[PDB]
């Protein structure tokens, strides 16, 4: 399942990537999500997933296992079998696996909710021509070298928009550390020892 | 979304096809009226001789 | 005696020089101040080599550096400009946050700037070209970095309570499609320059 | 007639344009778009793989509590080892036994689990397995907004 | 079958290169970095709480203070296990989320 | 539409207001172009409410809040300014380079040569005013630190070739002197009281 | 094109009929009936209540 995981996280990543790729109509995007799921299913890693969701399926099973483990680990026999932290992966398996699955499907969760929004964009005039200008500046986004710090700090030519000036530095707006509040803060380290006299009868 | 889509092809086709079905009318009428246009010239001839 | 500016036109002038932008839904007094004498503003800016744009569909107004005889080569070596030129990653962010923004505007149309974003959806994004250092914490502080550049720049108001951020319509003047297709071809050739 | 049909069931697209002959070429071009995206056809292999990728979900989900709870049956088992060490009496120790609710709410998930199990046979496309689907996650997000309940 | 065999000792190097574990084993510190992490992730299955595991590692590495040939601390074992951790962050040896 | 500026005058009074001053020793041509203009700069300045205060005996020439003395407030706040306070070491340093300038203008007149002063003749008054950081070292390092961000204002050159730097003549225009004379003297007195 | 948008915005006053010219009787039909009996009984159950 370590595998598994790792298995779904390249194919979502995968499909993020392509979605950013302009060549797709959304027929084929989603052609692309369905395909790569298929094909991810149909691995071998694949189908340990689809047995265990069988198995999920027809929890009896599962569950007389987890009670036979139970059963299996109380016996004194256990102990000398195997340390306290084997024990207790063992009586817990069943759940580590229901938990490890929540991944594979958070990550097919996670393409579902990006074709969603690529799939709605019913756009109109003036969107649909930016929308292609920047598709296509993505597009030429993914071919650069991020990693190396250079090319993130690399100087871009947009033009000065939004532009402001402040702080011309006029000599005049200079003030000085007024110190002359002198007075201390005088110090209570005084233990109040109480009298009991002073609450009620 | 794919309900929605099926549904606008479906109500576009009949617009194409319609607009098909028209310019056949188009290309009827066009090389017609020029036949009238060359009508009276095809008489005039005809009359001379 | 002398001739004096009117005391609105003056205040709401400095103002707009010091924000650099100036928007109806915050400030709406001085913003239509400014629409009724955009000459006298003009006459004002004219000499520092600034100028107004104007967006009353937005109701944006946005300073912007004269064209005359500024230098070709930049127009951020103006003497006065404060803030630093735009770089790369900061680009692809406003890309992003343009295409969110566009987006947005589809469904509300060209109204007040409801265009918010929640911080989690950047994430993901972001997270394919600048890869995933497997740390949600390192990668949220990355993109709060890059959203602190950028509202130094005016694009983006800072997170908010909810860990939401409003983009200030003035994107779509900095990412407007001359803009982008300068940019396009300009990466297009510093491409080939790594081929 | 057919142009305004089509503007009838539009989003975004026809709308900027106008119900005469000058407005044909858009509306064809549309048409062309949507034949090249071809996604109507997709729609039988997109309800089936969304009725898949719900229903586990859903499962994992309705399975992730019930181990939840063997986990809290466990943790009472620890507190019963530790009571036992313990005289609560002169001969007497205190045990922790559990039992299980008959809420009302459950009893009404498990009718539509089974109804959900039954489902996945019935062959029309998934029809019957999405209507099963629908009404589960009703009562999942119904419970999940008024929680206090 | 013939490609099994050399095709092998290419996919063997690139693991060799490339692989966090083979790269871990290799490297002169790997015992000590592999016991502190299983003993970190022995006693809970769920996933440490950063603040929890630095402070574990640094109560771990307090006692590697004795070692003498591997990078002795004696001013803050609170800050080296901080960096440690953040350094097996980047080996994507631990992945934190 | 309108006719331009001389550009020699935009780019002047673009210069003046990215420094807060010009000085006839370092940019002769745009202080005597401002000066031979100067009616045309005031008139630029006038509708930000700035305005120019010139020196011919120091041949300084600096902006000045045109503000009418106690407008709105008691102490006036303009949007384009900011009214920073320096922190203790920074009014320390100030206040001992105000009374040198001051020194050395009794000795050579006023604005007749430009003061300068050894950082070695510095260094013994922070180490008296302040306290001893740890080292000769390290009391070079926080005088530079400072030096530069008064150089940051206008108040002072880089260190030359004899570790000498010059005092900027825009010190005689301070704010309020008084002030420096005051902490000056409370300064003196905590010497003495605190040992 | 104005009979079809008005079909559009009816709420089943309508939709027995068609969108041709013999549907004009109908569309007359149905504006007279609107403004002498309809608008008046509808906006005086309104202000009664």
């Amino acid at each position: 399942f370590r595998r598994v995981e790792d298995s779904w996280r390249e194919a979502d990543r995968a499909l993020r990537q392509s979605i950013i790729g302009e060549q797709y109509h959304r027929g084929d995007i989603v052609e692309r999500l369905l395909n790569d799921q298929d094909a991810l299913l149909n691995t071998p890693e694949g189908r340990v997933f689809d047995s265990f969701q069988q198995q999920l399926r027809q929890s009896s099973e599962l569950k007389a296992m987890s009670e036979r483990l139970r059963v299996i680990l109380s016996h004194p026999s256990a102990s000398d079998a195997l340390n306290r932290l084997q024990r207790h992966d063992l009586r817990w398996l069943v759940k580590r696996l229901v938990d490890e699955s929540q991944t594979v499907l958070q990550a097919r969760a996670r393409s579902e909710r990006d074709v969603r929004g690529f799939m709605k964009t019913g756009l109109a005039a003036e969107h649909h021509r930016v929308g292609h200008l920047l598709n296509e500046f993505l597009n030429l986004a993914l071919k650069l070298d991020w990693q190396r710090q250079m090319i993130r700090k690399q100087e871009v030519p947009l033009p000065a928009v939004g532009v402001a000036v402040t702080g011309i530095p006029a000599i005049e707006r200079l003030r000085f550390k007024e110190v002359d509040d002198e007075a201390e803060q005088t110090l209570d380290l005084s233990n109040h020892a109480a009298d009991l006299t002073q609450i009620g009868d | 979304e794919l309900e929605t889509a099926r549904k606008q092809q479906q109500s576009l086709q009949p617009v194409a096809l319609s607009w098909e079905k028209y310019q056949k009318q188009e290309r009827q009428l066009a090389d017609w009226l020029t036949l009238e246009s060359l009508l009276p010239l095809w008489f005039a001839q005809q009359a001379s001789h | 005696s002398e001739t004096r500016t009117l005391q609105k036109i003056r205040e709401a002038t400095q103002e707009l020089l010091k924000y650099g932008l100036l928007e109806e839904a915050s400030k709406p007094n001085l913003y239509r101040i400014v629409l009724s004498h955009p000459e006298e503003v003009t006459r004002i800016l004219e000499p520092l080599d600034l100028d107004i744009g104007i967006d009353e569909i937005r109701g944006l107004l946005y300073v912007k550096v004269r064209l005359d005889e500024t230098p070709a080569q930049d127009e951020w070596a103006h003497p006065l400009v404060r803030r630093q030129r735009l770089n790369l990653e900061q680009s692809l962010l406003v890309a992003i946050l343009r295409q969110h923004f566009v987006a947005w505007e589809q469904e509300s149309g060209t109204g007040a700037s409801q265009a918010q974003i929640a911080i989690d959806d950047l994430l993901p994004q972001l997270q394919i070209y600048l890869g995933d250092p497997g740390s949600e914490s390192k990668e949220r502080t990355r993109l709060l970095t890059l959203l602190d550049q950028l509202k130094g720049h005016g694009l983006v108001t800072s997170p908010d309570a909810h860990e939401r951020i409003v983009i200030r319509p003035i994107i779509a003047h900095l990412a407007d499609p001359i803009n982008l297709q300068a940019l396009l071809a300009w990466l297009r050739e510093q491409i080939a320059q790594q081929t | 007639k057919r142009m305004s049909e089509a503007k009838r069931v539009d989003t975004g697209a026809l709308v900027e344009a106008g119900a005469d002959l000058d407005d044909i070429p858009v509306y064809l071009q549309r048409l062309q778009e949507l034949t090249e995206e071809a996604l109507p056809e997709k729609l039988n292999r997109f309800l089936d793989y969304l009725n898949r990728s719900s229903d586990d979900g859903v499962t994992q989900l309705l399975s992730h509590i019930e181990h939840e709870v063997l986990v809290i049956e466990e943790r009472l088992n620890e507190l019963n080892e530790t009571m036992f060490r313990v005289d609560f009496q002169p001969d007497r120790y205190l045990r922790l036994d559990t039992k299980k609710v008959v809420h009302e709410s459950l009893r009404t998930l498990e009718k539509a689990q089974r109804q959900l199990n039954a489902a996945r046979f019935v062959d029309d496309n998934g029809e019957s397995h999405y209507k099963a689907l629908q009404v589960l996650v009703a009562q999942l997000r119904d419970a999940s907004e008024r929680n206090r309940t | 079958m013939e490609e099994n065999t050399r095709q092998r000792t290419e996919n063997y190097i690139s693991a060799k290169n490339q692989h966090p574990a083979w790269i871990l084993l290799a490297t002169r510190r790997a015992p000590l970095v592999l016991s502190a992490l299983k003993t970190l992730f022995e006693k809970s299955h769920d996933g440490i709480p950063l603040e929890e595991a630095i402070q574990s590692l640094s109560s771990i590495l307090i006692e590697h203070v004795s070692q003498e040939q591997y990078d002795i601390n004696q001013d803050n074992p609170f800050l080296q296990a901080s960096r440690e951790l953040r350094e097996w962050i980047k080996r994507r040896l631990i992945v934190e989320r």
